[PDB]
């Protein structure tokens, strides 16, 4: 049989379908196939490109730094809202009920149960004093689920499930949900149409953004960020490698954003816990946190509750409703417009050391998905993100001059002064800033890319690195040209809508390209 | 003061400081995708709307031909192809390289002939037509060859893919079409069972030819939503061969990003940047252009990819070149499947209804949102009855990812146009392209630039005017690789990879140290970064697992055992990070496995139970991870206790009848075995041995020796 | 296990289907037959595992007459289920049972892991026995090379590999030896004679 | 029957709720 | 048995009790 060779023949059908699936000016596949063997083309390509109109081409335009212009300008206007806080939870606000504790790790039901215990006032406070009822929800709705938690939360039991389980199916809105029905009814009536899509509002540069990048950037006597032990270090290069990872935890320890950070992760940790074991029953769940003091003291933070809903979820982009009460110290009449998405009240006072201040609940509802319920526990690699690029920049240094520098760069020695970023401004004056904290403003800046993530944003960093990549070649004059500017920046600026990270980051951009522009001269 | 972080990139290069750019630690974008799978094919038809529009006779769906259509007078994407460009194009690549088309497949027709086609149940999800959905790659395949048993057609019980991919190619002509469907019977419960369906030669042409469509939700860094098709078995043995075939070729080319991966490319980036700068005349600029193409697959037609397949053939055996030629015919006539259809609501009364697809033009179209309307009075004229949209030109991503780079490469590869002074290069990977020409001035650099961007507008590639740019040679970015000054920061994008493997406690540690590890090695990760990042993953595994120190008073179920394990037990120091013992990895013991490191520290008590030959939990089903971690990435562990698996969330005929050869001939699980015999033979003349050898050993006693030679010839083999 | 072996394979070929499939596919042809797994993969692993170490017995242990050595309740703890399975057909049990038969439970052979994993303790030999010196902090130039990851002890084809695996440790099935054996006959001895008294 | 249910309009019934949620609500009248 | 109360645009109804037709 050796003499035969391999048998495949095309049958009909597929040989049919060969025959219309020639390109144009063909009639079969053969004479396509004898078309391909014998013709010989020696310069069609410049025969098509000698007729082809010279109305195509890339339009190669050189870049300057005049063409480069302020990335959406519409923040600047007035006439658009102030665009509100769309977080998950509060940042700089969070007012922390701390209870001291020998260091005994309980249940975040005992735990709130006690922080409550400890004050008395708050916990038995019935009588709220509507400070705003944003739009729509329902101020009796929200307290009334706030005492029913607090209750909860106070009672002997140790279960955690809401003991009324019918006014929350109202509270959260669970109810209000459309019925569905068959396709042939929906055929048959006229008045049922399709939802217009919903196009997120074109807002304005806020002010609390600013305020919470400076705030959760600063030191902080308290830290939270504990990591765990790792075996002795013998070799010299992991020797170096623990005296920078000190360094470093030394200052990011105590920065707010930690204890922000550390507390996401807790929730969405405890909020994945209690959907995975709970399923069709409602719940409650403290906002807690454990924050250890300089001298060692390791207080319990109770930041608020938390209702959730019906988490009976088969996929994993379904959304499941939770409910937002979060303790603070700040009255929102002082800037209303960040706060047009919350209800609050007004649930008493505390002293910290003498100095008398209020305690308010922000009662939000809200939504969220397995996807960021695990990104929530997942937040943590913001640290990560923090040290790979200082280590890069520590590195760059111990390029130039032998020996280590991490000591050099964070504190400075005898022989190199301490190394100074460009961190902030003031009155159109730049600041300098220390090590440790251009290192803060980084793990912040990955923190809020975090928190404020969403289709935005992504559409926003992946599309403005076009420009940060042009400027970096302006900046080492390669000239760089560019093909169809407008059509960048019009894709740019598409993604500044209502994100306040997006928005803030635009603000951000545009100062400092105006910085680049008047330091250019040089 | 007012802070900002930007302020960074003052005192930085961007490209030193550009990890932080990128918001690689949110929730990535997540979603119906029947708007978008409508959009593409509007905009796919669109681009070609001028080619040549005729009515398929073989399947009735309207077709549309740009290949050597019209020549596009204006800026916007083309799909109009000059098929004698292409061979141009393809013949000097071929004078450039020696033989490379011959060499390349000659080799492809050998591995074909060696091929089985179990290797299609590798993949990803595939349509599946029997029942019209995706299912996975294997029981697609399964479900098909079960189906062409009943019309007289096989082939896979003949073993190589040649024979399932001729007896495919014959199933387009049976008169009819016999297979299984699920019944989801009511009885209330609703229990499914399998009924023997028909359907005619026309419709099972179609569903051959459909595409199934998805989301592509897992998307990262883009904010507009794309659709990925899914196809059915019956194109995938044809797409595999046309490219391993078009890897063959492509792996010599210099020009081709693919198949390599890693440090290969950054070696590949480096040295042909180096070359180009070497090879700049006097004074003369070698310019940069960093391109990201658009429209790379709304663009191809199949026709060109027909061509080129005929072409790379061009001495080749005449029924490998028919055969190698199917999959650009299939593709060439595809059909595209609709998502699940839009969705209808009134407010008034509170009521909401999905349309399915089919039923897309039952409604008044005054009815959808005018941005929907507009797409279905766009989409009527390509709409078939059945709700399946008729998608001739153009490509769904991710099909021929080897073979649109050999087309790219080729138009890369033409280097002059009217012997003008000056010359090109670059490299061309899979929809990003990275190019370089060097002249004697900027104005010749921008003039061989757009000499390379109209003979790319001739094969239906469009360079993205608005995604690229260009600058002098020495910085640019490829694949999102940065390159400056001889500086390529492997962009730091691997961080959503240190959380626990979810295999089980043993291996997800070693997972997650080799992961560690190979960051260091690659990526330039800094040891304070290594440190800190086996420190995050102790913690993040030690949570997920409840299992922490057993000093640490915390409580749980398990940790009151680890709490007893702590001081039942002296050698504290051997302790596993999942017996809450202390954690001993550091930098320059990531490559060990810990079982082995702790070794020595352990109790000899502590090692006879943790390390006893027989564990419950410890299964030889459960072994068939203990090589590749799913990418397949090798890992080292050690057999113990921690070696467990989680519980699960003619199949059971196939599945059993693999289970008991495996237990039989127990070395059938780690080579192939061989034989050209029954399996039932085989396994009775080894059971037969077996029992024998039991009994001569007094591990039988005589009643059972009796009782299963009696089995033995009820089964007819003694 | 042989008779429930021949139990098993009378039953399964009671059914039809098992009768002509397994009449009909060669040895050669078994490959194929196994790879027709359903292939539902998990789409994270990360939201499974930690959903699994949540519930009450995600253990999937094997039936055997281990589970007799623990309780199915031990001080007040649930460690396993006597509830059959249906993915597995075992038993069910919690990382509970595998803390305690980490701490109690019967005693194991040591002498197996001295030679069955040579090459990881020959690792962690090279590891200790070597001798840190300085760090240089300049700039480091490096070349991308085709290098070995880990040392070899006889480096050989994959063929040849399988081969000799099997001639080790596979002492059936061993038909005619190929001309691999006699190269690697020191290789061959040295192993089988190191394995030779585990229970791996 | 279940097209019937929506053709004589008996599906369109409003929802009884509990009094406590109805006096918590003033959207009711 | 008091009276009833109505939203439209939620649909729902609620039966207000004599003794609550004050609250």
């Amino acid at each position: 049989d050796v003499e035969k060779g391999i048998d495949f023949k095309l049958g009909q059908t597929i040989s049919r379908l060969r025959d219309i699936s020639v390109p144009a000016g063909f009639s079969n596949f053969e004479g396509m196939r004898s078309y391909i063997d014998n013709i010989d083309p020696k310069g069609a390509i410049e025969r098509n490109l000698a007729r082809m109109s010279p109305l195509v081409s890339v339009t190669p335009k050189k870049l300057t730094w005049e063409d480069l212009r302020p990335i959406g300008p519409h923040i600047y206007n007035h006439e658009l809202p102030e665009v509100p806080y769309n977080a998950f939870l509060l940042m700089s606000d969070e007012l922390g009920l701390a209870n001291m504790t020998e260091g005994k790790s309980k249940k975040p039901k005992t735990l709130a149960k006690e922080c409550l215990e400890k004050y008395s006032t708050l916990r038995d406070q019935t009588d709220p004093i509507l400070i705003m009822k944003s739009e729509k929800a329902n101020e009796n709705f929200l307290w009334k689920l706030w005492r029913d938690c607090v209750n909860t939360i106070s009672n002997e039991e140790m279960s955690n499930e809401l003991q009324k389980t019918n006014y929350a199916k109202w509270a959260t809105g669970d109810g209000l949900t459309y019925q569905k029905i068959m396709k042939e009814v929906a055929i048959d009536d006229e008045t049922m149409c399709q939802e217009e899509p919903k196009i997120p509002n074109k807002c304005r540069v806020a002010a609390w953004v600013q305020t919470e990048m400076n705030l959760l950037s600063t030191l902080t006597s308290k830290r939270a960020l504990d990591l765990p032990e790792i075996g002795p270090d013998v070799a010299p290069v992991e020797h170096v490698g623990s005296e920078r990872r000190k360094y470093f935890v030394n200052e990011i320890n105590y920065c707010k954003a930690s204890t922000v950070m550390m507390k996401y992760v807790l929730f969405h940790t405890s909020l994945l816990n209690e959907s995975n074991a709970s399923m069709g029953k409602y719940k409650v769940i403290p906002i807690t946190n454990r924050v250890v003091n300089e001298k060692g003291e390791s207080f319990d933070m109770l930041y608020g509750l938390a209702v959730k809903g019906q988490s009976h979820l088969r996929g994993d982009t379904d959304v499941v409703t939770v409910v937002t009460f979060e303790f603070s110290s700040t009255d929102p009449r002082v800037d209303s417009g960040k706060w047009p998405k919350y209800t609050v009240f007004r649930i008493g006072s505390l002293f910290v050391s003498g100095r008398e201040k209020s305690v308010y609940l922000y009662c939000r509802v809200n939504g969220t998905n397995k996807i960021q319920m695990k990104w929530g526990m997942e937040a943590r690699r913001c640290l990560l993100q923090s040290m790979q690029q200082m280590e890069a920049i520590v590195e760059q240094e111990s390029s130039i001059q032998g020996y280590d520098m991490t000591k050099a760069c964070f504190k400075g020695d005898r022989v190199n002064s301490p190394k100074t970023f460009s961190i902030g401004t003031q009155e159109g004056k730049l600041v300098k800033g220390s090590f440790g904290k251009a290192l803060r403003v980084i793990f912040t800046k990955c923190l809020m890319h975090y928190v404020f993530g969403n289709a935005q944003l992504e559409g926003f960093s992946a599309e403005s690195r076009r420009l940060l990549l042009l400027i970096q070649a302006l900046k080492d004059r390669k000239g760089p040209w560019v093909f169809d500017l407008e059509g960048m920046y019009s894709g740019i600026e598409e993604c500044i809508s209502n994100n306040p990270w997006v928005i803030q980051s635009a603000y951000w951009f545009n100062e400092w390209l105006g910085f680049e522009k008047e330091g250019s001269k040089v | 003061m007012n802070i900002n972080p930007y302020f960074l990139f003052i005192d930085v290069p961007i490209q030193a400081a550009i990890s932080t750019t990128f918001p690689y630690t949110g929730v990535p974008p997540y979603s119906t995708g029947t708007g978008y799978t409508i959009d593409t094919v509007i905009r796919t038809h669109e681009y070609s709307n001028k080619g040549k529009q005729y009515i398929s006779d073989v399947t009735g769906c309207t077709m549309v031909d740009p290949t050597n259509g019209p020549l596009p007078e204006d800026n916007e994407p083309s799909a109009y192809a000059q098929l004698d460009c292409v061979l141009e194009a393809l013949d000097r690549m071929d004078e450039e390289h020696p033989g490379l088309f011959q060499a390349a497949s000659q080799n492809a027709m050998e591995t074909l002939m060696v091929t089985t086609v179990d290797k299609l149940t590798q993949g990803r999800q595939t349509f599946d037509w029997t029942v019209c959905r995706n299912q996975p790659a294997a029981t697609a395949l399964n479900t098909t060859i079960t189906s062409f048993r009943l019309n007289d057609l096989n082939g896979a019980d003949k073993g190589g893919l040649i024979p399932f991919c001729q007896d495919i190619i014959d199933s387009l002509d049976r008169p009819e079409m016999t297979f299984f469907s699920v019944k989801n019977i009511k009885k209330i419960k609703r229990i499914p069972m399998k009924v023997k369906d028909k359907i005619t030669k026309v419709e099972y042409i179609k569903r051959a030819l459909s595409l199934n469509t998805m989301t592509k939700d897992a998307e990262r860094g883009k904010l507009k939503r794309r659709a990925i098709a899914t196809a059915g078995i019956q194109i995938r043995g044809f797409v595999l061969v046309v490219e391993n075939l078009a890897k063959n070729i492509c792996e010599n080319l210099e020009q081709s990003g693919l198949p390599v991966g890693g440090n290969e490319k950054k070696a590949k980036l480096s040295n042909a940047v180096a070359k180009m700068l070497s090879n700049c005349p006097p004074g003369g600029i070698s310019m940069t252009v960093t391109g990201d193409n658009t429209k790379w697959n709304e663009c191809l037609n199949p026709r060109i990819f027909l061509a080129m397949t005929e072409r790379i053939t061009r001495d080749s055996p005449i029924w490998f070149r028919d055969f190698c030629s199917i999959a650009p015919v299939l593709f060439s006539n595809k059909i595209a499947r609709l998502g699940k259809g839009f969705m209808i609501t009134s407010k008034t009364k509170r009521l909401k209804a999905q349309i399915p697809c089919p039923d897309l033009f039952s409604i008044p179209l005054e009815r959808y949102n005018e941005e929907t309307r507009a797409k279905l009075k766009k989409l009527k004229p390509f709409f078939n009855e059945e709700g399946t949209a008729s998608l001739s030109p153009g490509m769904m991503m991710g099909m021929f990812n080897m073979l649109s780079t050999v087309l790219g490469v080729a138009a890369l590869g033409i280097k002059n146009i009217g012997n003008k002074e000056y010359l090109w290069d670059g490299l061309q990977s899979s929809d990003d392209f990275a190019l370089f020409v060097n002249a004697k001035d900027e104005e010749t650099c921008m003039e061989g630039i757009n000499d390379f961007y109209r003979t790319c507008k001739l094969l239906g590639i469009n360079m993205s005017k608005k995604k690229s740019y260009c600058n002098e040679t020495g910085m640019f970015e490829f694949t999102s690789m940065f390159y400056r000054d001889g500086f390529v920061s492997n962009f730091a994008m691997e961080l959503p990879s240190f959380g626990v493997a979810g295999v089980n406690e043993s291996a997800d540690m070693a997972i997650g140290m080799t992961i560690i590890k190979n960051n260091m090695i690659n990526n330039g990760m800094g040891p304070a970064t290594a440190q800190t990042a086996i420190q995050l993953f102790i913690a993040d595994y030690r949570y997920t697992y409840k299992c922490h120190r057993g000093d640490s008073k915390v409580e749980g179920k398990r940790m009151k055992i680890i709490k007893e394990l702590w001081e039942n037990t002296k050698g504290r120091d051997g302790l596993l990070v999942a017996d809450g013992g202390p954690n001993i990895y550091n930098l320059r013991n990531l490559h060990i496995p810990e079982i082995v490191l702790k070794y020595n520290l352990m109790d000899p008590e502590y090692k006879g139970r943790l390390l006893h030959p027989q564990n419950p939990f410890v299964g030889h089903l459960s072994i068939e991870g203990i090589k590749e971690a799913d990418k397949k990435m090798d890992y080292d562990a050690v057999s113990g206790t921690h070696s467990w698996r989680t519980k699960r969330n003619e199949e059971q005929c196939y599945a059993k009848c693999c289970n008991l050869f495996e237990a039989c001939f127990n070395s059938a699980s780690y080579r192939k075995p061989v034989g050209q015999h029954s399996m039932l033979e085989a396994m009775a003349h080894r059971l037969r041995m077996d029992a024998r050898l039991d009994y001569e050993s007094g591990r039988m006693s005589k009643d059972d020796f009796e009782k299963a030679m009696a089995h033995l010839g009820e089964i007819g083999y003694i | 296990m042989t008779l429930a072996k021949i139990e098993l394979l009378k039953q399964l070929l009671r059914d039809n289907e098992a009768k002509t499939v397994l009449k009909q596919t060669t040895v050669d042809q078994y490959n194929i037959i196994r790879k027709f797994n359903t292939s539902r993969i998990e789409k994270n692993p990360s939201l499974r595992m930690k959903w699994a170490m949540c519930s009450n017995f995600p253990l999937a242990l094997t039936k055997g007459d281990m589970a007799n050595r623990i309780p199915l309740e031990y001080k007040g703890i649930q460690l396993k289920t006597n509830a059959e399975d249906i993915g597995t057909k075992g038993q069910m049990c919690s990382i509970a049972a595998v803390t305690w038969w980490n701490t109690y439970g019967p005693i194991g052979d040591t002498e197996g892991f001295e030679r069955v994993y040579e090459s990881f303790f020959l690792r962690k030999m090279r590891l200790d026995n070597a001798t840190w010196g300085r760090i240089t902090f300049g700039p480091v130039e490096r070349v991308r090379k085709r290098v070995l990851l880990n040392p070899l002890t006889k480096e050989m084809p994959p063929d040849e590999a399988s081969n000799v695996i099997m001639e080790i440790l596979f002492p059936k099935e061993a038909g005619i030896p190929r001309e691999s054996t006699w190269i690697h006959r020191e290789l061959i001895k040295e192993k089988r004679e190191k394995l030779k008294g585990t229970m791996i």
